[PDB]
């Protein structure tokens, strides 16, 4: 049930909330929605046990 | 009027002021605009509303505004 972000492409100002998600692209080729070479999606699950 | 945010077609909450002789309308969610952000005379993330006095009562209206630490001033 719990959403964190992996990283991002800048710093976050203090007192900031995010809440639309797009693909993390780190490379020359596009994601283009699709998380192939070099992209990855930042929201990930705690997992906890 | 006064739209404060980083983009207008969807994607982040725009701060949005609507000011007339009646009641000063503050809230930031996503809402839908056209080309043309204009106000008429004749959504999925809403979270912030705020209701306020209106701000106006040879004429000049020096209007200073300050958003520092995430404060509207």
């Amino acid at each position: 049930n719990y959403l964190y972000r992996l990283l991002r492409k800048s710093k976050l100002k203090p007192f900031e909330r995010d809440i639309s998600t797009e693909i993390y692209q780190a490379g020359n080729k596009p994601c283009n929605g699709v998380a192939g070479p070099n992209c990855y999606s930042p929201l990930q699950s705690y997992g906890f046990r | 009027g006064w739209i404060f945010g980083t983009t207008l077609d969807s994607k982040t909450q725009s701060l949005l002021i609507v000011n007339n002789a009646t009641n000063v309308v503050i809230k930031v969610c996503e809402f839908q605009f056209c080309n043309d952000p204009f106000l008429d005379v004749y959504a999925n993330n809403c979270t912030f509303e705020y209701v306020s006095q209106p701000f106006l009562m040879k004429n000049l209206r020096e209007f200073v505004f300050k958003n520092i630490d995430g404060y509207f001033k």
